[PDB]
RNA sequence: AAAUGUUCA
RNA sequence: GGUUUAAUUCGAAGCAACGCGAAGAACCUUACCAGGCCUUGACAUGCUAGGGAACCCGGGUGAAAGCCUGGGGUGCCCCGCGAGGGGAGCCCUAGCACAGGUGCUGCAUGGCCGUCGUCAGCUCGUGCCGUGAGGUGUUGGGUUAAGUCCCGCAACGAGCGCAACCCCCGCCGUUAGUUGCCAGCGGUUCGGCCGGGCACUCUAACGGGACUGCCCGCGAAAGCGGGAGGAAGGAGGGGACGACGUCUGGUCAGCAUGGCCCUUACGGCCUGGGCGACACACGUGCUACAAUGCCCACUACAAAGCGAUGCCACCCGGCAACGGGGAGCUAAUCGCAAAAAGGUGGGCCCAGUUCGGAUUGGGGUCUGCAACCCGACCCCAUGAAGCCGGAAUCGCUAGUAAUCGCGGAUCAGCCAUGCCGC
């Protein structure tokens, strides 16, 4: 069950409690931050391709 | 006292406010 | 009068432009108190490096929001032409005040 | 301009090259011939050059294998005074065989 | 089950950002989504051009998109053309005016993200179970570069017991930030199932 | 520490009586690096040694510190499958650093409610014949001693 | 002068 | 873990599974169970033919889903008049080709991760040795955090590692003045607040500084010991960075992927339940057993972060949580703050207590459609076990341990005592 829910929650289908963030280059449900509405498994794939502006390695 | 609500202490720890620790 | 501010993710490009818009506009008269960078926003990501299940091990990021801060005391007519049509922003925003 | 952490790491280095090196570098694609002292003593000296087919030219003694040299001088390989006397006769005769010539070189040392 | 990307462990330094556009906690989030889909559609329809690296800038609320290809000629023709359609479908997909240059590779093998593809395609061709890698690496060097690497992951030659196979030759110091080693990742996708090929080439230093 | 010597921690002198000692001390009162509530105590420490018996603090604590720091003790040497007590001397540094540490250790012994009164009380007592403090160093003298058969060998 | 101290794809 | 259950979901399994995936389970999430419903389908690419077609609002039934039913429309194109007729999306039915699977296999895989181990190692080129597997180099002495370096040596060099190049912190400089300040005079509703000022502090940008450079001693040298100067030295303190490889390690439930399997269902929707069960076992933790303590009033000194259908000053009702009002703040300019431990005054007087707060009754607040299962707060009343812990066992070598509080991600809210940070 993944096509059918990443767009099952793409819907408005009813209230907003409802509703929830979720991954917007895997499906992922958990671990997505709203900052870039990607999920912790992506947004290191991507930063590490210097793909997501800004963003580097942190060391301090 | 970290779990007695009914104090400084309590509160404080909880991260609440009330009748033992007002809002100053 | 006319405080500009010009945001940035790289500290280099912004300076850049950050003394290009200055450079300009005193080439025009206007006075202009230098460039002060004003301090930094930093946002700190945390993941898990695996994708599985790992807990203890992570690579820290951060996105550095950096800052800095033009005004020009006296504008005119000169100094608006040049600050309101010849750019050069590619990874920088500027926001002007009044 | 060259960082000084690299400057000792360098100068350091052509020493041991100057020092291991200075009298090989006049080496042009082999020698026509190896002048050994002490055959025995140089036995790695005498295996490479006889393995290349070049001749090997020492002044070993009682005490070394003289089927291993094209051209011996049977004499002692220790005495400075015995060393001395048959390398000047024989630079001698290298330089007569070319131009002059003398003197003789300095040689002597301190003989005790 | 360690080292990290040799790029990401860059960029800051000795290696660029392959996006780089400001943005507010208020767009950036969007702003992202968009160079996501923009980049799909480009990694699709220019496979066939050998693209490597697809740069994307935003001024003035505006799209740069700089596709960096081994062959324009692939995006464009012999003549002039095509192209202009894919101009259009980036704006099919982005209610957004997106300007899309091309450009070229001073030595299409130079480049990790090329090289670690090409031949790499001899995988999915049923060939060279090794002497692909051995030969890609001896034309980097060949090419001028300080050192290169390629190595291959998987079912090689169709086997049932996974292996891996890497190159040897020439400088390649992971551990140096100042390096400036380039990496790409390749992806065969075969009848046996999918083979992960890595290129890392060694160009200048200080 | 496998490859050399320790170092030992130079201690700031004390800001009334100075001396690297009562630092140490104090340091020993202390806990949870709640200090100032440690060095207090000490200086707390002296309505009874001050007026209690008018002979000058610091002077008497030394003298405690010296009659409760031991001599010799036993330790536990590995021997095959049998681990005996075996004699040996004691440190120079080891001495001060168990003087101070029973000393607090037996002055928390005390029935006293108040900490300031529990030390001092003890420096007292310790300062020339008993305390709890002098006790426990009274009894590693003994182990030392009851296995003295022990001490043919020493490492 | 380690009293002993077994087994396992 | 196990045992229950309609389900209690699935994985993880010594170290290197067990506050792990889960950086947020009331419905959502969910993959599980029961019951009610839909099937070219919640969606992807297209083809045939009747027709309809952008869209928007209702009625019936029902828990919702679903099923049934009734209200209304041509910018494009032909000059063809228009009411005859073709057409574009696009929407619908019916049929076709297909969609979907969190179904299986990490023992077919990629990718990423863990781990030995930040251990100092692992190799190559030519030369030499041995019939050969291989050896040497890289065995030896001294030295180092280190295959770091030095000296030896049939070896002479080199590569992946070590180190350095990158970030943070320590001292200082230059550039820069809506943060800083009588630092200097001035005025002050006595708030840098007003003129005024960049000196301090500070913000931040690239520069300086350190290296055993210097002195003394030992030594063949490398280096060791010590002293001066210096903010800082002998790697100054932390990060980032983890070699050839090992674990048929971990993940087909992030993703991707070969093969196997289900396609009026092993796919999809909905309401309700469940993942929160409880005779028991274990792991990580929190709060404690108290006087170096506790409680109350008053009074100080941080850092790093986060904020527009957000942080919310200041008022007012309420004892509270909160509620009404309501300024500022696109935030070095407003506020979440106030830090706590400390300091000062008072209270407790060694007791299962003014230690400890479990548990339970009751009364409220707030988020959300909704808090029975199952939320978090507030208030009254309860007030438990615990006064120091067996065999065993864990962490830490310095601004560390210990202790005190603050922030953030996720997030409506929160079961966070977790985690990453200050
Ligand atoms: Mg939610
Ligand atoms: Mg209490
Ligand atoms: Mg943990
Ligand atoms: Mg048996
Ligand atoms: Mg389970
Ligand atoms: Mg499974
Ligand atoms: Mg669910
Ligand atoms: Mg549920
Ligand atoms: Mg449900
Ligand atoms: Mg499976
Ligand atoms: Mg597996
Ligand atoms: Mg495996
Ligand atoms: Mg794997
Ligand atoms: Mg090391
Ligand atoms: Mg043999
Ligand atoms: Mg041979
Ligand atoms: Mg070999
Ligand atoms: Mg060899
Ligand atoms: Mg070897
Ligand atoms: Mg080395
Ligand atoms: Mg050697
Ligand atoms: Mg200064
Ligand atoms: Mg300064
Ligand atoms: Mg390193
Ligand atoms: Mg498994
Ligand atoms: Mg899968
Ligand atoms: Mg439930
Ligand atoms: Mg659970
Ligand atoms: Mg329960
Ligand atoms: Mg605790
Ligand atoms: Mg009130
Ligand atoms: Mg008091
Ligand atoms: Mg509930
Ligand atoms: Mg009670
Ligand atoms: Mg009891
Ligand atoms: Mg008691
Ligand atoms: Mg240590
Ligand atoms: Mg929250
Ligand atoms: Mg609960
Ligand atoms: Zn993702």
């Amino acid at each position: 069950a993944r096509k059918a829910l990443i767009e099952k929650a793409k819907r408005t289908p009813k209230f907003k409690v409802r509703a929830y963030t979720r991954c917007v280059r895997c499906g992922r449900a958990r671990s997505v931050y709203r900052f870039f509405g990607l999920c912790r498994i992506c947004l290191r794939e991507l930063a590490h391709k210097g793909q997501l502006p800004g963003v580097r390695k942190a060391s301090w | 006292g970290k779990g007695d609500r009914r104090t400084r202490r309590g509160k404080i720890w909880r991260g609440t406010y009330g009748k033992y620790r007002p809002r100053k | 009068k006319i405080r500009i501010k010009l945001r940035g993710f790289d500290h280099k490009t912004l300076d850049a432009s950050a003394q290009k818009i200055v450079e300009a506009a005193r080439r025009s008269g206007a006075q202009v108190s230098g460039p002060i960078p004003l301090p930094t926003r930093v946002r700190r990501f945390t993941v898990i490096r695996g994708p599985f299940k790992h807990k203890d091990s992570r690579e820290h990021f951060e996105l550095r929001t950096h800052n800095r801060l033009v005004d020009i005391i006296n504008p005119n007519r000169k100094t608006i032409e040049q600050l309101m049509t010849l750019d050069l922003p590619t990874g920088v925003e500027i926001e002007i005040k009044t | 301009e060259r960082p000084k952490k690299e400057q000792v790491r360098l100068k350091h280095e052509l020493e041991r090259l100057q020092k291991y090196l200075s009298g090989f570098r006049l080496l042009k694609r082999l020698p026509d011939a190896i002048f050994v002292v002490d055959p025995t003593k140089e036995a790695i000296a005498v295996r490479e050059a006889r393995k290349l087919f070049i001749p090997v030219i020492a002044l070993a003694d009682t005490d070394s294998d003289p089927d291993l040299v094209d051209y011996i001088i049977p004499g002692n390989d220790d005495a400075i005074r015995s060393i001395q006397l048959i390398l000047s006769r024989a630079v001698d005769l290298i330089i007569q065989a070319r131009g002059g010539v003398v003197e003789p070189s300095p040689s002597y040392a301190l003989v005790q | 089950g360690n080292k990290i990307h040799p790029i990401g462990f860059r960029l800051g330094i000795t290696r660029d950002w392959e996006s780089r556009w400001y943005a507010g906690k208020k767009q950036y989030r969007h702003l992202l989504l968009e160079d996501q889909r923009i980049r799909g559609l480009l990694e699709k329809e220019l496979y066939s051009a050998g693209l490597a690296r697809v740069d994307i800038e935003r001024a003035a609320d505006n799209v740069a998109v700089t596709v960096h290809v081994a062959k324009p000629g692939v995006v464009i023709g012999r003549g002039g053309e095509r192209i202009r359609v894919l101009r259009e479908e980036l704006a099919k997909l982005t209610g957004k005016n997106v300007a899309l240059n091309v450009q070229e590779v001073q030595n299409p093998n130079l480049s990790a993200p090329l090289v670690a593809q090409r031949v790499a395609e001899q995988i999915e061709r049923r060939f060279a179970v090794r002497r692909a890698i051995k030969q890609a690496v001896q034309r980097v060097m060949e090419s001028g570069a300080k050192g290169a690497k390629v190595i291959v992951s998987g079912r090689i030659g169709g086997a049932e017991q996974a292996r891996t196979e890497w190159a040897a030759q020439g400088r390649v110091p992971l551990h140096t930030l100042r390096a400036n080693i380039d990496y790409g990742f390749a992806l065969a996708r075969t009848t046996y199932g999918v083979l992960g090929v890595k290129a890392y080439i060694f160009l200048g230093e200080v | 520490a496998r490859r050399r010597r320790a170092e030992v921690r130079q201690l700031q002198p004390d800001l009334v009586y100075g001396d690297v000692l009562v630092t140490a001390f104090i340091n020993k009162i202390m806990r949870d690096g709640k200090k100032n509530l440690a060095a207090r105590i000490f200086y707390d420490a002296c309505k009874i040694i001050q007026e209690k018996t008018g002979q000058e603090p610091l002077k008497v604590f030394k003298q405690a510190v010296e009659n409760v720091k031991p001599r010799m003790e036993v330790r536990s040497r590995r021997v095959g499958g049998a681990n005996y007590q075996v004699p040996m001397e004691v440190s120079p540094r080891r001495q001060q650093s168990l003087a101070l540490r029973w000393l607090v250790q037996a002055a928390n012994q005390r029935p006293e409610r108040r900490a300031a009164v529990r030390i001092a009380h003890e420096l007292m007592d310790a300062a020339e014949g008993k305390g709890g403090a002098v006790k426990k160093k009274e009894d590693v003298e003994r182990m030392a001693e009851a296995n003295r058969a022990y001490a043919h060998y020493r490492w």
